[PDB]
């Protein structure tokens, strides 16, 4: 489970409506709001023994 | 994404072969209709590290 | 004075079916570079 999920939106940061599908291991959430968002985004995992 | 509808179209399909795009014929089951309604011209991807 | 009802006065191009916009930037009815906030051919988007 490495890729998580995906944005769409036209410009990306804080003044248009944005598309955001994030897959965690419980129950999947889209959600259509505005955003603002980091240079190099994700959602780095760790590993426990 | 067509007249204010965002279709999305999902299959989960088991390979045991070389990483090469298959051969082969399958079809996509559709997954989800979402009403939200935007103007979209960019997209990009998220994964966990 | 019901102030609270706007629409829209100019817009770079018609929208789509059933699609949304909630934009506040200032359009430059001019082709004149417009910054800031107010200035001539650009002074606002909406209109009660
Ligand atoms: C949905 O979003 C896209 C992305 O912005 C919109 O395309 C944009 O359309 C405008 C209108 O023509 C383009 O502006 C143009 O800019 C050039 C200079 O680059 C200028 O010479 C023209 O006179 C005009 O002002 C803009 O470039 C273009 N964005 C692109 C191509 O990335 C599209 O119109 C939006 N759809 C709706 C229904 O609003």
């Amino acid at each position: 489970n490495i890729i998580r999920g995906w944005i769409f939106g036209t410009t990306l940061d804080s003044k248009t409506q944005s598309l955001l599908i994030v897959n965690n291991a419980t129950n999947v959430v889209i959600k259509v709001c505005e955003f603002q968002f980091c240079n190099d985004p994700f959602l780095g995992v760790y590993y426990h023994k | 994404n067509i007249d204010g509808y965002f279709k999305i179209y999902s299959k989960h399909t088991p390979i045991n072969l070389v990483r090469d795009l298959p051969q082969g014929f399958s079809a996509l089951e559709p997954l989800v209709d979402l009403p939200i309604g935007i103007n979209i011209t960019r997209f990009q991807t998220l994964l966990a590290l | 004075g019901n102030y609270n009802y706007q629409y829209r006065l100019f817009r770079k191009s018609n929208l789509k079916p059933f699609e949304r916009d909630i934009s506040t930037e200032i359009y430059q009815a001019g082709s004149t570079p417009c910054n800031g906030v107010e200035g001539f051919n650009c002074y606002s988007p909406l209109q009660s």
